[PDB]
């Protein structure tokens, strides 16, 4: 099921992809998208969740996003992975990942924008269904309303394409949850006789209560979550949620039918109230992006990366991708108030990697903080 | 006089550098008398049948533009960032 | 009943604001707020705001999430801020939409 895409339209992009069941191991898929599509292990991967809805984003808010997302991936290897369809926050996220690929040129570092996408909903899939290996399927590019299909994003370089499941209709979040959790299981090598683990964060844009249930699923994995301020639905919820400080079953409600008129069932409100009053309730995992306040992804990012390790071990060899991303950030305020205090044990071993990273990569204050630590 | 040219001298000499190298780019590569010979060249082979402003392909002017519209931005944002941390914004 | 009323009245003291246009449409967007959040009903209160070189008024309160505005809707306001010259409007008018 190994094919590749050529995108006709305003420029001639290629894609590769893959077709997978709802049963499908996430090992096999991760094995392909490492070695057989030769993607090198990412040091950081950002789910992209929610922003499918009719209701987009302010212009500003999504560049600022999306530029801001771009920006930080750049700096290291990243996979920001999104259901690459042509439409909403998708759309734009994947132009701002094309926009840096022209302007890069240091190929070392790439930011790859992954797409996982319903095999149900990609418009004229039977065209690319043929898919022969010395030919790539050509595929074109139609921008269509918010509708119920839509078609492969162009500047999406590699695909995974999800078939429906007979039993339920709900393939796509399952396979995203599974992949996301096997990536955070994932332990690529780190320099010489040395290992990390690969930092996931899921960012929410406008979500919609149909994503509660996987939202719940990527916080019992561990995941941690981003939450966008002004995103425009159960984003807010969430934020405003937490500014009053205390959520309960009566306010829940009200927030809920209030941000979605459309939903009036017991059972199924019932269901909603409860799923985020255990999203919040666990808390750590969460964390609001505010544009206005914050301004800067990457320190937010470290901050909620740092936040769940710090709930999750002590130990400094779960803490050392997190270190590379304030390394690569040049976030040595971050490190220091909290990698680096007194929580967490730092040998002189532990640190002997990202001494070398910082020397080579020129940041003077990883060097005096990292002979400070021992 | 002397102090004014001579406060901008660099940009001067530099502008002077310009219009002599373009100037020389653009001429026949033999000297007079000897001229006679590219001009007679010039001219049959205009009868019988470049380093600076030059036409791209598409998709190479395309990325050009983009990497240009980068360039912009990050030059915008560093900008930005150098406005915020002044003294009279942070007053 | 009055003061229980309270949205429809405002404080303008000369020692603490002493920005007249200010207060005036602080208690405009304020009556507007509380009486509709249609976005047609706010164009007057952005002509007033757009007049008044008031950015960040129109930012803080029109252009908040409780208000839904269309392209359609700011097209006139996108021309009165053209052609008199507000480029921090046009800005924010492109930024919303
Ligand atoms: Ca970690
Ligand atoms: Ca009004």
């Amino acid at each position: 099921r190994l094919g590749d895409i050529d995108f006709t339209g305003v420029s001639r992009t290629r894609g590769k992809f893959v077709r997978v069941t709802s049963s499908t191991d996430p090992a096999e898929i991760y094995q392909i998208l490492t070695k057989q599509w030769g993607l090198a292990p990412p040091h950081l991967v950002v789910a992209l969740m929610g922003g499918d809805e009719v209701a987009q984003l302010k212009p500003w808010l999504r560049d600022t996003l999306r530029k801001g997302l771009v920006k930080a991936a750049q700096s290291t290897g990243a996979w920001i992975l999104t259901s690459g369809l042509r439409f909403g926050i998708t759309k734009n996220l994947g132009q701002a990942v094309r926009d840096h690929s022209l302007a890069s040129t240091s190929p070392k570092v790439r930011v790859v924008a992954i797409g996982i996408a319903p095999w149900n909903m990609i418009q004229n899939r039977d065209l690319l269904l043929s898919a022969k290996p010395d030919h790539p399927a050509t595929y074109p590019t139609e921008d269509l309303p918010y509708g119920a299909v839509y078609s492969l994003d162009c500047n999406h370089s590699h695909f995974i394409l999800v078939d429906e499941d007979p039993k339920r209709p709900g393939a796509t979040g399952e396979m995203r949850v599974k992949m996301l959790k096997h990536i955070s299981l994932q332990r690529t090598g780190y320099g010489g006789t040395g290992s990390i683990e690969i930092p996931v964060l899921c960012l929410l844009v406008h979500g919609e209560p149909r994503i509660l249930q996987k939202m719940y699923k990527n916080i019992q994995n561990s995941i941690p979550w981003l939450i966008l301020a002004g995103s425009g639905g159960v984003a807010d919820i969430l934020v405003t949620l937490m500014d009053r400080g205390c959520w309960d079953a009566d306010i829940v409600q009200e927030l809920l039918i209030n941000t979605f008129p459309d939903g009036l069932h017991s059972t199924e409100i019932t269901s909603w109230t409860k799923l985020i009053q255990r999203i919040l309730d666990h808390g750590h995992l969460l964390t609001v992006h505010d544009p206005e306040q914050d301004s800067e992804l990457d320190t937010v990012i470290l901050k909620a990366l740092v936040k769940a390790c710090k709930s999750q071990s002590q130990e400094a060899q779960d803490f050392l991708d997190e270190l590379k991303l304030a390394v690569a950030w040049n976030r040595v305020d971050i490190a220091k108030s909290e990698i680096f205090s007194g929580d967490v044990q730092w040998s002189a071993q532990d640190l002997e990697e990202v001494m070398m990273e910082a020397l080579v990569n020129d940041k003077p204050d990883f060097v005096r903080l990292f002979v400070d630590n021992g | 006089t002397f102090q004014v040219v001579q406060e901008n001298a660099d940009i001067f000499w530099k502008f002077q550098r310009y219009n002599l190298i373009v100037e020389y780019h653009s001429r026949p590569a033999l000297a007079p008398p000897f001229i006679i010979i590219s001009h007679i060249t010039q001219a049959l082979l205009s009868f019988i049948k470049d380093l600076l402003e030059r036409e791209l392909p598409s998709g190479l002017d395309q990325k050009l533009m983009t990497w240009e519209t980068v360039q912009k931005e990050n030059y915008l944002a560093k900008l930005e960032h150098e406005h915020r941390e002044s003294s009279g914004e942070r007053l």
